[PDB]
């Protein structure tokens, strides 16, 4: 009855340093629907983060998009931190430009 | 527009 | 060239933490166009696509009343199903509902549907003929007997193959400048060594709409379904979608692998090789 989130962290457009973009964290396949998602900049919670309205897939599992505008700098580290009842500790997925 | 009709379960 | 209108509803009980959270969203194809969130400030059905904003005050009032009525029905049903499944009042539970209709490119009705779930599992569904129900278990059969006696399927059918089609046709006309466009995938491959002797080949599909797409890896004609990593299709956030598939290969044998891309917008299926 409990399904753990699948997490993807990625940019809206191919990344180029110095240029405005959107940082996305897509969480899908989870149940139940309560979930905490924060976007992180060098380990610190990003304040202005929007998210989509909860919806679900044919198998009834939930999905959400969290997003914020950022300007990628090659020294700044970005991550998505997700907490859910299926997780022992919050899962941090670092942003990798190749995925 | 969604449905305007409701019978409880 | 077919199209769909679907409404999704989620109610989540919050024992001792207020009334159930209720979220409703309406889509045409993969484009969200209305939402309601019980925790939002407006307490109104709200527009989420530009072409719905032209609807008049009567529309927004009526949609707000009807979605609040759905929320109140779900509130009752959360209590009723707790009784059917012999559960306590301390836990949080979830009702999910999806319904809607499909039309062809000429506007003709193709099919209607409604399915309900409890705690993320099937509860009851309307059958494809829009006349009978399928209950998932003996508890849900109680609801089925009640809906059969109340002739609920006849009322629902009039919406799913009538009213639903009427409004979907209107929305397709009102949003024609955007809903009728189909964006083909832009594809490329990347190569990432994982050691001195192996590399990841990743096949990319970007910027496509609608979301349905197929990515496949083949090795010397034969397929590699067991040795392929495939992520879920994901939103770019601009209205298009993205996906990739990957395979680990021996260094020097990259030429033996091919990625295959299928999207409704592609005149022919694309084939990529490193």
């Amino acid at each position: 009855i409990q399904r753990t989130p699948k997490i993807q962290v990625y940019s809206r457009h191919p990344a180029e340093n110095g240029k405005s973009n959107f940082l996305n964290c897509y969480v899908s396949g989870f149940h139940p629907s309560d979930i905490e998602v924060d976007l992180l900049k060098n380990g610190e919670r990003i304040e202005k983060v929007e998210h989509s309205d909860l919806s679900f897939s044919k198998d009834w599992s939930f999905y959400l998009l969290y997003y914020t505008e950022f300007t990628p700098t090659e020294k700044d580290e970005y991550a998505c931190r997700v907490n859910h009842v299926t997780l022992s500790q919050p899962k941090i997925v670092k942003w990798d430009r190749d995925m | 527009a969604h449905h305007g009709g409701w019978t409880t379960k | 060239g077919s199209h769909s209108m679907r409404y999704f509803f989620t109610s989540v009980s919050r024992p001792g933490r207020g009334e159930p959270r209720f979220i409703a969203v309406g889509y045409v194809d993969d484009t969200q166009f209305v939402r309601f969130d019980s925790d939002a400030a407006s307490q109104r059905m709200e527009p989420r696509a530009p072409w719905i904003e032209q609807e008049g005050p009567e529309y927004w009032d009526q949609e707000t009343r009807n979605v609040k009525a759905q929320s109140q029905t779900d509130r009752v049903d959360l209590g009723t199903l707790r009784g059917y499944y012999n559960q306590s009042e301390a836990g949080s539970h979830t009702i999910q509902i999806m319904y809607g209709c499909d039309v062809g490119s000429d506007g003709r009705f193709l099919r209607g549907y409604r399915q309900d779930a409890y705690d993320g599992k099937d509860y009851i569904a309307l059958n494809e003929d829009l006349r009978s129900w399928t209950a998932a278990d003996m508890a849900a059969q109680i609801t089925k007997r009640k809906w059969e006696a109340a002739h609920e399927a006849e009322q629902l059918r009039a919406y799913l193959d009538g009213t639903c089609v009427e409004w979907l046709r209107r929305y397709l006309e009102n949003g024609k400048e955007t809903l009728q466009r189909t964006d083909p995938p832009k594809t490329h491959m990347t190569h990432h060594p994982i050691s001195d002797h192996e590399a990841t080949l990743r096949c990319w599909a970007l910027g496509f709409y609608p979301a349905e797409i197929t990515l496949t890896w083949q090795r010397d004609g034969e397929d590699q379904t067991q040795d392929t990593e495939l992520v879920e299709t994901r939103p770019a956030g601009d209205g298009t979608f993205q996906k990739w598939a990957a395979v680990v290969v021996p260094s020097g044998e990259e030429q033996r692998y091919t990625c295959h891309v299928q999207h409704e917008g592609l005149p022919k299926p694309l084939t990529l090789r490193w």
